[PDB]
RNA sequence: AGAUACCGUCGUAGUUCCGACCAUAAACGAUGCCGACUGGCGAUGCGGCGGCGUUAUUCCCAUGACCCGCCGGGCAGCUUCCGGGAAACCAAAGUCUUUGGGUUCCGGGGGGAGUAUGGUUGCAAAGCUGAAACUUAAAGGAAUUGACGGAAGGGCACCACC
């Protein structure tokens, strides 16, 4: 959060379910923060860094946890778009 | 796992799949599961997807071996089926396996000495193993399971439409991400197959335990 | 039987906010709700949406975001004052830093803000945050 | 407190149902309320079951079975022990006891 | 309230002046029953004469002999 | 005297690899070792005991009498917590709250009402919680308004860092229990509350588990 | 009313699980086998520990009991837990594949292969449990 | 004291009042 | 103990029909009606549409009877962290301090009291309308732990019996 001296004023700025877009409360112990690793295609080998997400508890508890975290492996081509 | 001619599923897989019966389904059908599957055939048999089987098999793979360190990641099995096929997936990984007998509290009570702390945990059935899906969530623990048509996908993180049911079935996704999850970080060459057999991580009936030692005697 | 049309409509999108829904469909669409529509889509609080206009009143597919906390209607659109629609947006706005109250005025249909600026004021429509 | 979601019946549409009359008293209970039990008997169990085969003139003589239908009240259905309360929870299954013998 | 018509005045006016009866406190105080049943009729105070000392027994537990007079 | 850390959370910040409090809650990881927040927050936190409640059971053989105990912690910025506690005795109660008090310290997101000069002194929104039948409901003010509530949730306003605040309580109020664990609610409302400054896409800043995973197999188990 | 408490069952199973081999399977010997392997305060209990050891052999040699941790048989088990046989359960050239599945498969490019052999499909929808 | 008997009990003597009340009409 | 009660034997009005009255029931889903929206799942009733096969007329198409689905609305059920609720529980009792779809009826501590009185309806029984004086610090709801039960299911004791 700002003020008029354009200050960022809030202590911490919290996280975002990647998929409702829902702040993820600070004692929502059912969130994850998935890790999808990418890989170089030529030689298909662990490359090092990550693609990571964020679901928040409700929409596990509710059951599109795997239906969101699908969705966002075919926005950023992980998964085949053909699938 | 996308549009990389690499990572593609490959001849002789299908032909594992096949001969295992994993295309093979339940007789209903989850609403969740309506999007791996191509068709019920008659007799009242689903028939999975396996195109759609292989990505996300993959996928779940990318998330193992995103993981740092091999050993905070629990693999878990209630049913029979499944832990011969687990112990032998956490000895080729490097992983903590749970056969049986999920104690309930092994995530969230610290005096307990079976208090683990993974970082994902891979299932065999949601069904059978409900109970640690649900710890899964008093502590952010990503969760994957080898889905039937039929499983539930609540607390399912990401899901792998399988058949759960038969023995040659189950221990064959357990061969199958233990050959991914060894060739995205090296270990395995891609060209030559893996020396290790599928028949390794199948579940033997105590029957065919002692009908094959004549055999051999 | 359907009495308010901008109630129906506000109260769909808002009911499939709560469940997370990416797109909504509402049945009747109204030249009052596209022009409600925009009014929460120059903020941001909605998504591109699309009139599916067949020959009745057609139908609207409006793309949601995760911005929105609720859209409600005020019924019935009692007159508005510019001495009283402080007190208004006193008591149905959360905070005084964002939040909008839509009401039509002779110059069209926008937010109370613009309302201050062209200085008239009118029957009030809804609210949004 | 509402015990039972269908208030112990089985009336769901109707608004009223024809009464019957118990079997040990003569109490009126609605139809779908009384607790129903069709008895399938033979005439003769096991003592005379026996020697009435040889005493029959045709030998190889299949014996009548009894059919009769029985209607109680809750109180008598309680009482001659034919159902017993349950549990909170264990109220709410439906399915008849297990038949094997 | 249940009815939000826009002229829906004297429904919702008369409904009001309607159930305020129902209210106890309201109803003793727009009704000379109440007054004229109080021996003071409104007043704060009043005198009066005192014409025999009676002494009234307490009720529950707490037992004693309360000392009152009849005016 | 000195601590030894159980979880692998606890751990780390024995190490000093977590710099504060603010990414556990970025996380939202459950922390379950009370001496977790002394090491960030141990000196300007202050306790605070709200009611000793006596509930009682019956038996064959009189009443069996515990205690219980409601704790309201938090120092006076950002951060409150409340405990509650049910032991036979009653200092086995307030000590064993205080823990529980602790294990549960939400951060409270404190904002501005119109102007946005100096420094946030009331709630951002119009937050409400509920426990029980208790409605208790937080609306922001002016400066140098106070609290403007009844005393029992102006102490955990007060130990939230809060200066300034309406509130408006629905229902029985006189249960402490259910009357100090919905404000509670509210408070713990005000980040989990979407504003239009919170809009802008989250980018991700690596676990604390996963960016020290090369800690937790060097030492220890 | 001759049932073994915890302390004797609990003290009984942990002696067989470390010295298994040095105790036999008469009750006389492996009473003499308990003193020495475990200070025992009284006689009776000598007894009583010693007289369940007894009975878990003729247990043991019956199969595995379940909690105990004998350092042969769970080598028995792990010798059955890596068996392989010279074939696979996959290696099959008659898999028995349904006219319905292999439009699923020529729905992919693995459509037409060699070692795959269509079967009939069962007409007349049956497959329902009767309701009831 | 059953509700329906009071009922009952109150009509009988609602009855009876009817009735004194009618004769010196 | 008494039974003007339960139990038993008789038995009047009634119970039946026709024609007029009466307008009340725990007339209950103790849940106004109309409309919208918000999870699945397996059934079921009626209508319609589609589909292998089986069986009837036999001589097949078309019709029936099954079998697999889909659509409409209908009585329901199961399931669940939708959400709500004091809770029991509820896909409605949800979309409610983030409070406003439309509209009827109706409640305001417990008693006194559905009483008195007036009016009105009815042949009557009664129905509808409907107070106050006075009295009172509780009455009540859901749930918990006990104790108790001429409640049930297991088990025990010669301070119990056989």
């Amino acid at each position: 959060m700002q003020n008029d001296a354009g200050e960022f004023v809030d202590l911490y700025v919290p996280r975002k379910c990647s998929a409702s877009n829902r702040i993820i409360g600070a004692k929502d112990h059912a969130s994850i923060q998935m890790n999808v690793a990418e890989v170089d295609k030529v030689t298909g080998r662990f490359n090092g860094q990550f693609k990571t997400y964020a679901i928040c508890g409700a929409i596990r508890r509710m059951g599109e946890s795997d239906d969101s975290i699908l969705r966002l492996a075919k926005a950023d081509g992980i998964v085949s778009k053909n699938f | 796992s996308g549009a990389l001619d690499v990572l593609q599923m490959k001849e002789e897989d299908v032909l594992k799949f096949l001969a295992a019966g994993t295309h093979l389904g339940g007789t209903n059908l989850d609403f969740q599961m309506e999007q791996y599957i191509y068709k019920r055939k008659s007799d009242g048999i689903y028939i999975i997807n396996l195109k759609r089987t292989w990505e996300k098999l993959l996928l779940a793979a990318r998330a193992i071996v995103a993981i740092e360190n091999p050993a905070d990641v629990s693999v878990i099995s209630s049913r029979n089926t499944g832990q011969r096929a687990v112990l032998k997936f956490a000895a080729a990984t490097g992983a903590t396996p749970i056969a049986g007998r999920f104690t309930p509290g092994t995530f969230t009570n610290q005096i307990q000495t079976a208090f683990r702390e993974p970082r994902l945990l891979v299932v065999t059935d949601p069904r059978a193993d409900h109970q640690p899906l649900t710890e899964a969530s008093y502590v952010n623990l990503p969760t994957i399971a080898l889905c039937n048509t039929d499983s539930p996908l609540r607390y399912v993180d990401i899901a792998i439409p399988c058949n759960n049911k038969g023995a040659h079935s189950v221990g064959l996704m357990w061969w199958m991400l233990a050959r991914e999850v060894l060739r995205m970080r090296g270990t395995i060459s891609r060209e030559h197959p893996w020396e290790v057999m599928p028949d390794l991580y199948f579940y033997r009936d105590p029957e065919e335990i002692e009908k094959e030692e004549q055999a051999a005697a | 039987v359907r009495m308010n049309v901008l109630a129906d409509a506000l109260k769909s999108i808002n009911n499939a906010e709560k469940r997370g829904k990416r797109q909504v469909l509402i049945r009747p669409c109204s030249k009052v709700i596209v022009r409600f529509l925009t009014v929460m889509m120059k903020h941001g609080y909605i998504g591109e949406f699309e009139i599916i206009d067949d020959h009745r009143a057609g139908k609207i597919v409006v793309n949601l975001t995760g911005r929105l906390n609720k859209c409600g209607v005020i019924s019935p659109r009692f007159d508005v004052q510019l001495k009283d629609l402080e007190k208004w947006q006193n008591n149905l706005l959360p905070s005084r830093q964002f939040g909008f109250i839509v009401l039509t005025t002779s110059a069209g249909i926008m937010d109370h803000e613009e309302a201050r600026r062209k200085h008239t004021g009118g029957k009030i429509l809804g609210f949004f945050f | 407190t509402k015990k039972r979601r269908n208030n112990g019946r089985a009336k769901k549409g109707r608004g009223h149902v024809q009464p019957i009359r118990c079997t040990n008293c003569a109490r009126c209970v609605p139809k779908d309320k009384a607790i129903k039990k069709f008895v399938i008997r033979n005439i003769v169990e096991a003592a005379a079951v026996r020697d009435i085969s040889e005493a029959s003139v045709f030998d190889a003589y299949v014996l009548p079975k009894l059919y009769v239908k029985l209607h109680y009240c809750v109180s008598c259905a309680i009482h001659s022990k034919v159902v017993r309360n349950r549990s909170r929870e264990a109220r709410k299954d439906r399915t008849p006891p297990p038949r094997f013998r | 309230g249940k009815c939000r018509g826009l002229r829906t005045a004297r429904k919702l006016r008369s409904h009001r002046r309607d159930q305020k009866w129902h209210d106890k406190q309201y109803k003793k105080a727009h009704l000379g029953t109440a007054l004229k049943a109080n021996p003071f009729g409104g007043a704060s105070h009043a005198k009066g004469i005192v014409l025999e000392k009676v002494g009234v027994e307490a009720k529950q537990p707490n037992s004693a002999i309360r000392k009152c007079v009849r005016v | 005297k000195e601590w030894l850390p159980v979880t692998k959370l606890g751990r780390l910040v024995k190490d000093m690899k977590i710099k504060s409090l603010e990414e556990i809650y970025l996380f939202s990881l459950p922390i379950k070792e009370s001496e977790i927040i002394d090491f960030f927050l141990g000196a300007s936190l202050k306790d605070e005991v709200l009611k000793i409640m006596p509930v009682q059971k019956q038996t064959r053989a009189g009443q069996r009498t515990r205690f219980k105990a409601f704790v309201a912690i938090g120092d006076y910025n950002g951060h409150v917590g409340l405990g509650v506690k049910c032991s036979k005795e009653v200092a086995t109660a307030i000590r064993g709250a205080i823990i529980l008090a602790k294990l549960s310290i939400v951060p409270v997101r404190r904002g501005y009402w119109g102007n946005k000069i100096g420094k946030p002194h009331t709630v951002p929104c119009k937050v409400t919680g509920r426990c029980g039948s208790v409605l208790v409901r937080l609306i922001p003010a002016p400066r140098g308004t106070g609290i403007v509530s009844a005393p029992v949730p102006k102490k955990l306003l007060m130990m939230a860092g809060i200066d300034d605040c309406y509130t408006s309580a629905r229902g029985c109020t006189a249960t402490l229990g259910n009357f100090a664990k919905a404000t509670f609610d509210a408070i713990s409302k005000t980040y989990s509350y979407l504003t239009p400054d919170l809009w802008k896409e989250t980018v991700f800043t690596k676990s604390p588990y996963q960016e020290f995973t090369d800690h937790l197999v060097k030492t220890h188990t | 009313g001759r049932v073994r408490t915890k302390t004797v069952k609990k003290a009984a199973r942990v002696i067989i699980e470390k010295y298994y081999t040095r105790l036999g399977n008469d009750f006389h010997t492996n009473k003499r086998v308990c003193e020495e392997i475990a200070i025992i305060p009284s006689k009776k209990l000598r007894n009583k520990i010693a007289g369940y050891v007894t009975h878990l052999m003729k247990r043991i040699q019956r199969g595995p009991v379940r909690g105990i941790s004998i350092k042969l048989q769970e080598e028995e088990r792990e010798r059955r837990d890596n068996y392989v046989p010279e074939v696979s359960a996959l290696d099959q050239e008659i898999i028995e594949v349904d006219p319905d599945t292999k439009e699923m498969l020529k729905l992919l490019d693995f459509g037409s292969l060699s070692n795959l052999q269509v079967t009939q499909p069962t007409v007349g929808m049956n497959f329902k449990t009767p309701r009831g | 004291m059953r509700a329906k008997w009071r009922k009952k009990r109150m009509r009988r003597l609602k009855r009876k009042r009817r009735k004194m009340r009618q004769r010196s009409k």
